[PDB]
């Protein structure tokens, strides 16, 4: 996903699978963020990653 | 070197030559990667002039008699300054580059250029 | 030094990345240009078939069909782009135009020129050459209106040279051209693009060997030819733009390729410099220590 943003930062036309993979990567990166003083248990993290 | 001791023409020609060479050195960094395609013609002209002059600074002294086997030459200063003024004027730009290697005077310059 | 090396490294790295990015811009626009270029084929095919059918059973006589009996002058039109970083595309255009001018100079005719694009306009402005009229701002995206007006201007200019004997404009009242040329570039392949210069001012007819007309046949004929000229002119533009973009992409690709090595070399030099400074400082501190 990073190697593909390094290429397609200015892309308008792409392969459909490439666009889908880029969108999935962006969604996962935006999900991985977590604030401070916020410990989590295992179950909610497993649900979130699923 | 000072205008109080040297003629004004010498001072002016020297200053112009230094400015041209300095400009070429400044643009040498950018031309190293892209080349001449992106560069505008207003600088291509000075690039060609600078290349021709810096090739014209070469000379064939007598000292090489035992290396290249060719006699050397000497030039009076008036001929040198007039020839350099002519070259800075841009009259010689049509002539090929490889004609300016190891030449003594402007007459030999013309003879070599016409010989090719 | 160190700060200069770090600055140059960051500069060259970002230059390389965005050269690749602009190469991607060119690659993306290539698909749109290629899709757009091939949409005018049926109209041209139909109009050519119509002209063949009409000229088959019509009289062969027209000012655009007949030739001026004397070689007075010859016009020409030169096209270009509206953005830089195209490589040698504009250089190729200028070389082809100059070689066509050289070929025409053999007859001693004083030619006239028209230009499209800012780059060629500026280059001819620097040189000592006259210009009649310039068109700019639509090489990126043309339409039918500009092609139609250009064709109209060319047709009227050709017609305005009916009786230009010597320097006299005759009943025309203005000096008119007698010959026209067009110089452009063709899309042979993704890597094959060459300049093509052709002459299409006076029509010529070739018999390869072997309907009903409600209006006047000559009326249909002379209404028809300007449409054919306009269609040819319009068809040239999209081809020129596509070839421009195709040549544009390779420049950015090669720019990235060349940008990598400067990064490599400057990193090596910085490594050597820092190693030297560390070894010299440790040597000097030990030398100061042991002597006392």
């Amino acid at each position: 996903y990073r190697e593909l943003e390094a290429f397609a930062a200015f892309a308008s036309d792409l392969d459909a699978a490439s666009k889908a993979q880029l969108d999935r990567g962006a969604r996962l990166v935006e999900l991985l963020k977590q604030p401070q003083y916020s410990p989590l248990a295992v179950e909610e993290q497993v649900v979130a990653i699923f | 070197l000072d205008p109080a001791i040297v003629g004004d023409e010498h001072y002016r020609v020297a200053q112009e030559v230094i400015r041209i060479l300095q400009r070429y050195k400044d643009l040498q960094d950018i031309i190293a990667i892209l080349g001449i395609d992106e560069l505008s013609e207003e600088d291509k002209q000075l690039v060609n002039r600078a290349r021709r002059i810096e090739r014209f600074l070469s000379q064939n002294m007598m000292a090489a008699e035992q290396f290249t086997g060719q006699p050397g030459s000497t030039v009076p200063l008036k001929e040198t300054i007039e020839a350099f003024d002519k070259l800075t004027k841009g009259e010689f730009d049509h002539l090929p580059e490889q004609a300016f290697f190891l030449i003594g005077g402007l007459d030999d310059l013309a003879k070599k250029a016409e010989s090719l | 030094t160190l700060r200069e090396l770090r600055g140059r490294i960051r500069s060259a790295g970002s230059i390389k990345k965005i050269t690749k990015a602009q190469e991607l811009i060119a690659t993306s626009r290539i698909a749109k240009a290629q899709a757009r270029v091939e949409a005018a084929r049926p109209y041209a095919a139909e109009i050519t078939n119509m002209l063949t059918e009409l000229a088959g059973a019509s009289a062969l006589d027209h000012p655009l069909l007949v030739e001026r009996k004397q070689p007075k002058r010859a016009g020409v039109l030169v096209v270009s782009s509206d953005r830089g970083l195209c490589g040698a595309y504009n250089a190729n255009v200028l070389r082809r135009a100059e070689e066509l001018f050289s070929l025409l100079r053999d007859e001693g005719k004083d030619p006239v020129l028209y230009v499209v694009g800012r780059k060629a306009l500026g280059y001819f402005s620097f040189r000592q050459r006259t210009v009649v009229e310039s068109w700019t701002g639509f090489s990126e995206r043309p339409t039918y209106e500009n092609a139609r007006e250009i064709a109209d201007t060319l047709v009227n200019a050709f017609m305005a040279g009916a009786d230009d004997e010597g320097d006299d404009a005759g009943a025309d009242g203005i000096l008119g051209v007698d010959e026209l040329h067009i110089v452009f570039t063709e899309f042979r392949s993704m890597l094959s693009q060459t300049a093509v210069a052709r002459r299409a001012a006076p029509m010529e007819v070739e018999y390869v060997g072997e309907y009903s007309f409600e209006p006047d046949p000559e009326t249909l004929f002379d209404a028809l030819l300007p449409r054919y000229i306009a269609t040819r002119v319009y068809a040239a533009l999209l081809e020129a733009a596509a070839s421009e973009s195709a040549s544009r992409r390779r420049a950015m690709k090669s720019a990235t390729d060349n940008a990598d090595d400067l990064i490599k070399a400057l990193t090596l030099a910085a490594n050597r410099e820092r190693q030297a400074q560390i070894t010299q400082e440790i040597s000097e501190i030990v030398g100061g220590a042991n002597a006392l």
